[PDB]
RNA sequence: GUCUCCGUAGUGUAGGGUAUCACGUUCGCCUAACACGCGAAAGGUCCUCGGUUCGAAACCGGGCGGAAACACCA
RNA sequence: GUUUUAUCCGGUAAAGCGAAUGAUUAGAGGUCUUGGGGCCGAAACGAUCUCAACCUAUUCUCAAACUUUAAAUGGGUAAGA
RNA sequence: CCUCCCGUGGAGCAGAAGGGCAAAAGCUCGCUUGAUCUUGAUUUUCAGUACGAAUACAGACCGUGAAAGCGGGGCCUCACGA
RNA sequence: GUCUACGGCCAUACCACCCUGAACGCGCCCGAUCUCGUCUGAUCUCGGAAGCUAAGCAGGGUCGGGCCUGGUUAGUACUUGGAUGGGAGACCGCCUGGGAAUACCGGGUGCUGUAGGCUU
């Protein structure tokens, strides 16, 4: 009983989001967003790759299940269940409309055409620019083919141009691969779960003497 | 299909700036407003009595009476494709002085001061005050240093 | 039936045909909406300035 | 640590501070912009108030007018300087409240040049009194006191104060509610009970009623009064030739010193170079600390 | 060594009845309290209604009074006298003062009479020093500084130094 | 689709300040026994959520259902 | 129906959510409780293993009816007898 | 219920929402009737017509407070009629 | 070099903790006969001057939080005007001018008016 997304393509309107005035609004079709080994530390899975779209558009809930289905299921059949770490980076918080039509053979039966057209809330989207993220995949520095390849497999469910880039980024840190180890070395980074803490250089001696102890 | 409420769209227009709110400082009503001087209407929210209109605020008109606690404002507004000379009354919250009237008046007299200072040392003065010229010539020295060359850097795909 | 609601489209252009002309600022504007309390008293000034009229011309001379 | 804690960043980052005086709680403003704001349509024409400020140890007597860069003090009289005539024990009370008031009532009126006219009410009592403005001379000054933060129940020395000055000979609105003598079962006014307080009869009423009982309790109480020998059968004389004194000699004239070697008794605030080299200290000794174990 | 302005001391003894409902019985008690404390007492009304307590929003439920000084001494002396000069590790308050329960009110000084119940009370005595008035004080009121403020500790040890008391771990 | 109404012991129903009636259920009587009858007792987020109120089953909105009435001229 | 020079006015675009108000993802570290409990702990969970809630520092993603900050364009006034 | 501490308002201000407000505009007391008698001017919608509402004055008579002052209804934006 | 009274701007002034404070002062402090308020002289009001800088207060400190001001972010985001520019579109590039905000990294931590004291 849902459209096709090609009425929702675009991102036409001003964002919708489910609030207290939009009410009614039906769950989306993702409630998962992180799967594999999502505890893993920083230094297990060096190697971060993002699927980033080009096109300034709306994705539904429904294709980022979907394409979160493929690619997961592709990563463990590839790298294992605890080889990798997937993180969605597109929730949908807009909401699109419905003006629903009877589809019966009448238009007497109170059709009213196009008076009171303001819709009923049918689904919920995400909008995505161009250059944004829309899944990340972290894994170990060998799995690059199969991140690019998960990937690929799952572009094929969303409706634009996407492109898959290996980033810079150490894992899902903000940090670069390349720094990020004497960072650690000389401890302005702490790992802490899959992310770390920058320790800059001011704030009271003794959290820096609680470090370098 | 709009309500004509007299503060419909006030909403940021007569709040309080950020950690601002709270007592009306004094220096405001310490203020002194003579006839005919230029001010500019404000209008606070913080005092919910005598405030202007909001087509007025941002605009700048000039005193015409003086009463204990506000002020009476010839202003200028713009009506379809006329402009008329409203008259309002305004407490001193929501005025302040016009700070170009107050540089206009000091620009004439410090003119005033050249013109007799020029008449008394016989040589004459440029007064009125000219758009930026153009750049006149001059030379550009080195320093026995070669310029730095410039090229466009490659592209790359950052974030 | 239905038909346009509203609109200002051409209505610059209107205005402007004649020119949107500021008010004549003119001199001595109106006392009008004055304090009655200061008017009364400048009425008084302006009735008495009469009186002293001998000194205000030799003061002049 | 399980409650939320309410000051953390973005309380301070939202966080208003009031006035200056506000925060210290020596200034009201909703009470000052009532009382120091001019009408507009007077302009330029000052408006002048009395500040009383009755101090643990002293009576500020203040007139001030106020001004955009800051208040204007034109007369100030001090219960501290009492001592150069008649009084000089038992300050910041009510008799000393009154001795201050007119000492600023006659010391303005001295320096504005009002001395002759507007003479006040020489012989005192507490009756109530309101100077009027002599035709075909210049006009009594006028102002309107500014008792602060002070609560103005009857018997205050603010009010004390302000009867001192309108016996010098300054025009405040007033009534008698506020005064000593008043009944606030009748809604009567004594006005004898008031100039007992003004000459003080119920502090020398205190004495008296202490050496009866108890002499230890009436040193204790009285000490300094003992020093210098102040009793309470010439505590009235003594406030009446204070009172002389001052409508006599109400000038103040300033104690000179300049003899004073430029000496700092405050640590300066230390330099960013320094605060930087006590950094490095501190982490070279915690390392050599370690490196000791 | 130590500055005689940092000595503590029972600022106020705030004893208090909670009576359940209002009328006679709130009556007694006030009248418990008076004459236990040669002063009047105030009643204290119920902030909201509630069915499982009985009681009614503005109803007058308990009754209270603030006692200082010598008297505020005395009478704590004689409810520690009740007491048994022993009170719980947990009676005492982080904020340097504390507080106990008398079940009935004739075993310290007041005698029975028929006319009065068999009322229990709250004792809440509030320690400080010279100079917490300045919280208090309405022109340049301020806050008393980390130093001048009192601990758990110096409670504890305030109560063992002067009434000779015991602090069961409990 | 629009408009209106309803939701309370197991059942059918009444009803801003501790929820009624009848049947039903349990217990004791009467009878050889059952029924009738007699004497007692128990049994209900008052559909769900939020709000006004000191206090909501009630008053006001949203949702779960259920029930009616419209759904015409070509 | 213009610019320039002064001088005010504004809350859109953008941006922000380790800033308020709402919405929201995931780990990490702590220690109280009517969290579940927990395998040998009833015996003083002799113990301390996990999951909760809570707190703390971080982390992903958002707002027409949110906002610290904040354009371009724009609106008013002045540039003298 | 009583006590202390923290508490930038996260409460309250009749109601919708927005703005505003802390020795406030909130809460509690005391005294009161400026919610009174009048003439004009002005703002809002606007045609610069009316009504409604509102602002600043001026003239009386008052209330309150020690006083400065504030008050001619409700903190402001609605609550009405030739 | 500071303080007191009254302030102007209203955090460079606030918040947390620590250290120091000579002299005046400001305070804490002592008491309830009178004035005046309380359940309570705690607050308020009044009369004082034994003690104390313990606290308020002032100055300083903290690789302090905040705040203020810079750099970076970045000529990026966004944007006035233009084209018979590109692209199926979504959108994007160029010309002509204007031009931000986080994160991150620095610096600073009240200025001052009137009146009156103290400081050899
Ligand atoms: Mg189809
Ligand atoms: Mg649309
Ligand atoms: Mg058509
Ligand atoms: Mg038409
Ligand atoms: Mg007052
Ligand atoms: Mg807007
Ligand atoms: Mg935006
Ligand atoms: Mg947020
Ligand atoms: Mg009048
Ligand atoms: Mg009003
Ligand atoms: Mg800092
Ligand atoms: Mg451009």
């Amino acid at each position: 009983g849902r459209r096709p997304a090609r009425c929702y393509r675009y991102c036409k309107n001003k964002p919708y989001p489910k609030s207290r005035f939009c009410r009614g609004v039906p769950d989306a079709k993702i409630r998962i967003f992180d799967l594999g080994r999502k505890k893993a530390k920083v230094d297990e899975f060096p190697l971060g790759g993002h699927m980033v779209s080009d096109e300034y558009e709306q994705l539904s809930s429904e294709a980022l299940e979907a394409a979160r289905i493929c690619a997961n299921k592709y990563m463990v059949k590839s790298c294992g269940r605890d080889g990798f770490h997937m993180r969605v980076r597109l929730h949908p918080f807009h909401v699109i409309r419905i003006n629903k039509m009877l589809s019966c053979a009448g238009a007497d039966r109170l059709q009213t055409g196009m008076r009171g057209a303001f819709g009923k809330p049918q689904g919920t989207v995400a909008r995505v620019h161009i250059g944004q993220v829309i899944m990340s995949i972290r894994t170990k520095l060998q799995n690059e083919e199969h991140v690019i390849e998960a990937l690929r497999r799952a572009k094929f469910k969303f409706p634009g141009r996407q492109k898959i880039h290996i980033s810079k980024k150490w894992g899902f840190t903000k940090f670069n691969a390349d720094e990020f180890e004497d960072m650690v070395a000389k401890k302005c980074l702490i790992p802490d779960g899959c992310g770390v803490k920058y320790v800059p250089s001011h704030g009271p001696l003794d959290k820096w003497r609680v470090l370098h102890s | 299909t709009n309500t004509k409420g007299k503060r419909r769209g006030t909403r940021y227009m007569f709040s309080r700036p950020f950690r601002k709110h709270g007592v009306v400082p004094l220096a405001t009503y310490m203020r002194i407003y003579k006839k005919g001087d230029i001010v500019d209407i404000k209008g606070m929210g913080t005092v919910q009595k005598g405030m202007p209109h909001k087509c007025y605020h941002g605009k700048t008109g000039r005193v015409y009476n003086v009463t204990q606690h506000a002020v009476g404002i010839v202003v200028n507004k713009q009506v379809k494709g006329k402009i008329l000379a409203k008259r309002i009354n305004v407490r001193i919250e929501h005025i302040k002085h016009s700070k170009s009237r107050d540089s206009f008046l000091k620009r004439v007299k410090e003119n005033d001061q050249k013109k007799k200072e020029a008449k008394e040392k016989g040589t004459w003065v440029q007064l009125k005050r000219q758009p930026a010229p153009p750049r006149e010539a001059h030379f550009v020295r080195t320093n026995g240093k070669e310029p730095e060359l410039l090229e466009p850097i490659p592209y790359e795909f950052m974030a | 039936a239905k038909s346009k609601n509203h609109t200002t489209h051409n209505q610059s252009r209107k205005w402007h045909r004649n020119g949107i002309k500021k008010p004549r600022s003119q001199r001595y504007e109106s006392l009008k909406g004055v304090d009655p309390k200061f008017l009364r008293n400048m009425r008084f000034a302006k009735k008495h300035n009469k009186k002293g009229l001998k000194k205000m011309q030799a003061n002049n001379a | 640590g399980f409650v939320k804690v309410v000051k953390n960043k973005a309380y301070f980052k939202r966080y208003q501070v009031k006035f200056r005086r506000r925060r210290e709680g020596k200034t009201d403003y909703y009470a000052r912009k009532r009382l120091v704001i001019q009408d507009k349509n007077k302009y330029n024409t000052p408006k002048y108030r009395m500040i009383v400020r009755v101090t643990n140890r002293d009576i500020i007597c203040q007139i001030a007018y106020a001004r955009i860069e800051g208040d204007m003090i034109v007369c100030a009289a001090y219960a501290h300087e009492l001592p150069k005539y008649g009084v000089k024990v038992g300050l910041t009370n009510y008799a000393a409240a009154y001795c201050t008031g007119l000492l600023l009532a006659r010391r303005l009126l001295n320096r504005f040049g009002m001395d002759k006219i507007y003479e006040g009410q020489v012989e005192v009592t507490g009756d109530e009194y309101n100077v009027e403005s002599i035709d075909g001379q210049p006009g009594a000054f006028t102002c309107y006191l500014d008792a602060g933060l002070a609560r103005t129940t009857t018997g205050n020395k603010v009010f004390g104060a302000l009867k001192g000055a309108v016996d010098g000979g300054l025009s405040i609105p007033h009534s008698t509610k506020r005064f000593p003598g008043y009944d606030s079962e009748s809604k009567e006014f004594n006005a004898e009970v008031h100039r007992k307080h003004i000459m003080g009869q119920n502090v020398a009423d205190y004495m008296r009623y202490l050496m009866e009982e108890d002499e230890d309790a009436y040193k204790k109480q009285f000490s300094q009064y003992i020093k210098n020998s102040v009793t309470p059968d010439m505590m009235e004389e003594m406030y009446k030739k204070a009172h002389a004194a001052i409508r006599e000699n109400p000038v103040y004239e300033k104690k000179p010193k300049k003899e004073v070697k430029k000496k700092r008794w405050n640590r300066p605030k230390m330099s960013l170079a320094q605060k930087k080299d006590r950094v490095a200290q501190k982490k070279a000794s915690f390392l050599r600390a370690q490196e000791r174990a | 060594k130590e500055n005689p302005m940092r000595e503590l001391r029972i600022r106020k003894l705030c004893l208090n009845i909670c009576v359940g409902e209002s009328g006679d019985r709130l009556t007694r008690a006030a009248k418990v309290l008076e004459q236990l404390t040669g002063q009047t007492p105030v009643f204290s009304k119920a902030r909201y209604t509630v069915r499982s307590f009985g009681i009614r929003r503005n109803e007058k439920i308990a009754v209270h009074c603030t006692v200082r000084g010598a008297k505020a001494e005395e009478i704590l002396e004689k409810g520690l006298k009740v007491r048994e000069y022993e009170l719980r590790k947990n009676n005492f308050s982080d904020t340097g003062n504390f507080g106990f329960g008398i079940q009935e009110h004739i075993d310290l000084g007041i005698k029975y009479d028929p006319s009065i119940g068999i009322y229990g009370l709250d004792f809440y005595v509030v320690l400080g020093r010279p100079g917490f008035s300045i919280a208090d004080k309405k022109r340049r009121t301020g806050c008393i500084g980390a130093k001048h403020r009192i601990s758990k500790e110096e409670a504890m040890r305030w109560f063992q130094q002067k009434y000779d008391g015991i602090i069961l771990p409990g």
